[PDB]
């Protein structure tokens, strides 16, 4: 029933709605907003020249409903409730420009997230519209990308160009602490992955691909939070010379240590080895995996981090060469 | 080994130790009688009924949310939970009180099944 | 419920203002002060070596964490005594003198009474100003002499690391809770010395020496202890601080000199700072609920890692006691925040369990004849806030559970504690005023909550039948 | 010419490390050292009131700027004297005592020798340890006694504003360039007191009374002077600061200092420099609005014009160094001549004592540095003549800052020998300057014959 459901605390209803990933719905969106809106992607839209706020799936953003600002703001407390946006074949340029000018004129520009679900061409007016328009769009830190062609033709900065309105202003590249990306086959196969211009980043998200190597990946400072979701086999760092460094003088149970202060040869070697090991993973402190089903590259890790929940694998357990320091 | 548990009405029910050490609150509270405030007799009786049906069974983790939502609703549990809403909510409440998660998750699963398998006449009542 | 949430917020400010609660202003009073240290003076070198032996036996933790090598200390001591004998200056010798003086004083504070009383000489009691009252009095006389010496030699000196050690050696004492403005100023000076010497460069490098490793380790221990106190003693009388230069261990989603953690080391000072950062992110920064779920997971994990440590000797008991105490305290604060602001179910009883845990712990550490170990002031601050909240929600709401817990804590703390006389006396007296407020409220924009609104207004302005209600306001 | 720009950047680092260049250990050698104030002790109160008259006449500037009311000072003085005469404590009385002592010591620093030498008692000279040398020795003994008194009493007292007044009253002295680390720590404590008291709340609000306005004015001037010193005295021995919370002509002094900061620390542009220079010309207009009618006014306007032309010299230097416009050597030399005309005016008027403020000395140090540099690397008799005037002036005139100028002078004479070297391309001379900065950095924690002459020096 309804009020009997609503006479209850928040955690029970949270787990219920988690399983179910309308007053039902109003409490649903209260608590989903309260904790985390990983479930429902929620952004602005216009139909008939009339603005509304539509609420979507996350993967490809099929709509469910939309509702009015004043309805939603009587439902809740009005504010600069920070929010999202995503451009499609539905949402390109004039609706994008209309929302821009109306958020300037009638309203203010409260929205953060931007999404590139469609428009892999870098073309047909969406990029053309939006690249001038980011200046009055200032709460953000957060972005979604789809295609490797777009990533190669926009993001991977080896392909430097001189197309100023075609690409971002770089003051925005400062103000993008988070990132999201999906939807390609072979990122790192002989690739040019290098992102030092992408500065003041602090969190990355990846999902849904078929291949990766991490030796190809070179990165800025300040970014350590890595989220990675269900993919195919991975080429981890090789560490084969560093495997060759090792002796079985010390090896126990998947861990190693020198207790002997006197053995400055092996003690110094141990610390050299540990510091090489973190130097491989130097700008990184946190990894999340959903089931990716294979990793190839002779894993040897630190024990500080796996004793905590930093190295957070699901059971993509097709690997044996695991070890700790 | 066995331990006593007081239904707050006053009923000093008894369970085997380790079959209750399945629980987490109890496993910490010990680490023989224990109170159980705001819990009734048949409530705890059916709780222990599930607890004893599900002793040797595997339960994945409190983090594997995909396998969690990988949802085999157990038929024994499913028929066992063919009860009213209020007793059911009380079961769920005491499950939250005890940190015994799979029973709790199954209760939420079936309430989700109720409010999924719905009619618009449920809404036209509203 | 919403009234409840509001008065809980008011309790938050009221505990801040509770807790932000003689020295002669002029050093020349202590110009001609004798000693406690000389050969004929008070404390008899042979005994002093025993005091240091007691210190290494029991209380290695502190200075074992700081220094590199520790046979250094008796070595330096014997050198000092030989030189003082030959004399019947420099920087190094004066520094080490102050170090040994401070180390001694810490050891005095964590000694038992009868031992020191047997140790001390006799006739100098007749010379000097004069049970535990003798202990804490002679301790105070020692401290003020030390502080004369150290203030002078603090300022008129180069910057050396050893000064920091002195303050960190002294901070685990009544000092900062008896001489707080002084402690804040000298803390500011020590912060300046910290950022001078680049002790953020514990960031370990390739193919350094074991000595170099130990040096960087010492810096690391120093850094995190200092971040601990700089958080913990951050009343609005101070505004400068260093705890921002570290980073939260929380792994937020919503967001160079700024250190990150998890990239360094795992020595338990790390763990203490992690716990304190969780307290920080609770108090001053964005309260969420998913955040608290993650914090609670992480902290249960860390208590597991704590209890993995095993019983072998007094120091180890002491350390793991202190950490588990911290962890249950922080869990209590989290669950307070939950049950107050959002009121999820069962949290009151689940909150009551850690408190029972703490009280069992301190009762155990009494029963083992380690009452002296109890007197670390952090424990006292913990019991202070516990008694505060328990009094509050006892007078507003009924539970013989809560009454029993509060009665245990207050009878404990009342019957036992000499040293912290001003703080405890102020606390007990205003607590008794709140008990009178119980009788009042037993006798909803209530006048009682209005009275507490008046009290916070009184305190904020102190930084720089309503007739009868005002009358009892006058009465208390 | 590109080589000139690179060597100019090397010279930037070398002047930085120039400017980043006995008192006991236990405050107990001075436990019983004699006073210089009592009735029979040295200085004879009636004379002290004349010293104060000289101070208020000539040097209102500082403490007219700071306090609320200044008749309070003779008032408090005579109150202490009455109390002293009755006595033959508290916080207030000790601070006001320390205030007047510091005031006096500043006045000693800006007095002529003959008058003070006539004022001092004779047999108390015979009691005590012993021209300008006598003057600066008695000044040092005054300073150190005062420092003894203040060091004890600083830590043990609540945060009150008057401590700040003490430190800023004493900053205009040799003090902070002879006992620098000491000065940095006491500065840090004063910074702590500043952020305590909320003296960034000089934002003057509506319906504030006159007393509140004067309080905020005092607060306003103090905070900005404090930020001024905190930028100017910001070597690596201190790192905590209040010259970042930024972005009546005390404001103007801070503006000028912030322009110097933006020059030294951050973005080299040219439109920025053009606007800055224009703004400084606007402030020179506002500067010369101040008409001359009294000694303190001449002193103030002297120091302001000095600051303005100094910063213009730095800006125009930075342009000519970074981007190399033509005629800038002459356009840089002219401000220096302007500075020298000012100090010439203040010598000729028998106001030499006012010249002795250390900021002027720091200015001439950096000027003589760069002039010697570009004289050895390039030829212009104008720059040689100005440099010769500066060093002859500075040697002939400056006794209190004896070690630093002498160290600089000795190394300056060493640099004159480097002229002969260069006079005798990754040149060896620029490689020698690379070696020299490396020596300094490692101190901070025919190349055979070139190293041989280096070994000679």
């Amino acid at each position: 029933d309804t009020k009997l459901f609503l006479s209850l605390p928040i955690d029970i209803r949270y787990t219920v709605y988690f399983f179910l990933g309308d007053i039902i719905l109003t409490d649903r969106l209260r608590v989903c907003l309260q904790y985390e809106e990983q479930w429902f992607s929620v952004q602005w839209i216009v139909v008939s020249g009339e603005l509304e706020i539509g609420i979507f799936t996350t993967d490809e953003q099929f709509l469910q409903v939309s509702y009015t600002i004043n309805e939603y703001c009587h439902l809740l407390s009005i504010a600069q409730q920070d929010l999202r946006l995503g451009i499609n074949v539905s949402d390109i340029n004039d609706v994008n420009e209309l929302c821009k000018e109306i958020q300037h004129r009638w309203l203010f520009d409260t929205v953060s997230y931007i999404s590139f679900i469609n428009c892999w061409d870098l073309d047909h007016e969406n990029v053309v519209s939006i690249i001038p328009c980011m200046e009055s769009f200032n709460n953000l830190h957060m972005l979604r990308i789809e295609s490797k062609n777009m990533f190669n033709n926009l993001i991977n900065t080896q392909g430097v160009r001189e197309n100023p309105g075609k690409t971002i202003v770089y003051n925005v590249r400062q103000n993008i602490f988070e990132l999201e990306l999906y939807t390609l086959r072979d990122l790192g196969y002989k690739s040019v992955v290098d992102l030092q211009k992408w500065e003041q980043l602090q969190c990355l998200s990846l999902s849904g691909c078929e291949f990766i190597d991490l030796n190809n990946l070179i990165l800025p400072q300040h970014c350590k939070m890595l989220i990675l979701k269900e993919v195919k086999y991975i080429i981890w760092w090789d560490l084969s010379h560093l495997l060759k460094r090792i002796r079985p003088q010390w090896i126990i149970n998947g861990q190693v240590k020198k207790p002997t202060k006197k053995e400055e040869e092996e003690e110094s070697e141990w610390y050299n080895l540990y510091l090489e090991v973190v130097q491989t993973y130097q700008p990184l402190n946190f990894i999340e995996l959903h089931n990716a089903k294979r990793v190839k590259g002779n894993l040897i890790l630190p024990a500080r981090l796996v004793t905590e929940s930093r190295i957070k694998i699901s059971n993509g357990t097709k690997v044996d060469s695991v070890l700790l320091i | 080994q066995n331990v006593v548990l007081v239904s707050v009405e006053g009923e000093r029910f008894v369970v085997d130790r380790k079959i209750a050490e399945r629980s987490l609150l109890l496993k910490n509270y010990l680490q023989i009688v224990m109170p159980v405030p705001n819990v009734r007799s048949s409530v705890l009786q059916k709780v222990i009924e599930w607890a004893v049906h599900h002793k040797d069974s595997n339960f994945p983790d409190e983090d594997d949310d995909d396998s969690r939502k990988a949802a085999p609703v157990d038929p024994w549990d499913r028929e066992f939970l063919k009860v009213d809403q209020e007793m059911l909510y009380e079961i769920i409440l005491a499950a939250n009180y005890l940190n015994i998660k799979p029973l709790l998750d199954a209760g939420c699963k079936v309430v989700a099944e109720m409010i999924r398998g719905r009619t618009p006449e449920e809404i036209r009542r509203t | 419920n919403l009234y409840d949430k509001k008065l809980f917020n008011i309790w938050n400010q009221y505990e801040r203002l509770w807790i932000h609660d003689a020295f002669p202003l002029d050093v020349s009073e202590y110009n001609n002060t004798k000693d406690f240290y000389g050969y004929e003076c008070l404390f008899s070198k042979e005994s002093i070596f025993k005091i240091l032996d007691h210190s290494l036996e029991r209380l290695g933790w502190l200075y074992f964490g700081f220094f590199t090598d520790i046979s250094e200390l008796p070595y330096q001591m014997e050198r000092y005594w030989n030189e003082y004998e030959s004399m019947n200056k420099s920087a190094d010798q004066i520094l080490w003198d102050l170090v040994l003086r401070s180390v001694i004083v810490m050891t005095i504070y964590y000694m038992p009474a009868k031992s020191i009383l047997s140790l001390v000489d006799i006739d100098a009691i007749e010379k000097y100003p004069l049970e535990l009252k003798k202990k804490y009095e002679i301790f105070d006389y020692c401290l003020r002499h030390t502080l004369n010496k150290v203030l002078r030699t603090i300022f008129t000196l180069p910057p050396d690391v050893r000064t920091l050690q002195i303050f960190l050696i002294l901070s685990n004492t009544n000092f900062l809770q008896i001489y707080p403005s002084l402690g804040n100023n000298i803390l500011v000076h020590c912060i300046h010395l910290a950022k001078v010497l680049g002790i953020k460069d514990f960031k370990l490098k390739i193919n350094d020496s074991g000595s170099t490793r130990l040096q960087k380790l010492s810096m690391h221990n120093i850094w995190f202890r200092l971040s601990t106190v700089d958080y913990m003693r951050s009343s609005p009388n101070k505004i400068i601080a260093l705890h921002t230069d570290n980073s939260s261990a929380l792994t937020r989603k919503t967001l160079i000199d700024s250190i990150d953690v998890y990239d360094v080391e795992s020595n338990l000072e790390v763990l203490r700072w992690k716990i304190t950062s969780l307290d920080r992110d609770l108090e001053v920064s964005e309260p969420s609920l998913k955040t608290l779920k993650a914090m609670k997971e992480l902290l249960g994990l860390l208590d597991r890692k704590t209890s993995v440590s095993n019983d072998a000797s007094f120091n180890t008991k002491f350390e793991s006691f202190f950490l588990k105490l911290q962890c249950n305290f922080v869990m209590w604060k989290i669950l307070r925040y939950e049950f107050m602001q959002y009121g999820v179910t069962n949290g009151l009883q689940k909150l009551c369990c850690p408190a029972r845990r703490i009280i069992a712990l301190v009762a155990n550490f009494l029963k083992e004849d380690y009452f002296e170990y109890t007197t670390h002031p952090f424990c006292v601050h913990i019991l202070c806030v516990i008694a505060g909240f328990f009094s509050f929600y006892c007078i507003f709401h009924e539970a013989d559970e809560v009454r029993d817990l509060r009665n245990d804590a207050v009878g404990l703390l009342k019957l036992l504690f000499d040293p912290l006389r001003p703080v405890i006396s102020c606390f007990f007296s205003n607590l008794s005023r709140l008990e009178e407020l119980r009788h009042i409220w037993k006798s909803l924009v209530h006048p009682v909550m209005y009275v507490l609104k008046t009290d916070i207004i009184k305190l904020k302005r102190n930084l720089e039948s309503s007739d009868f209600l005002e009358v009892v306001r006058e009465f208390n």
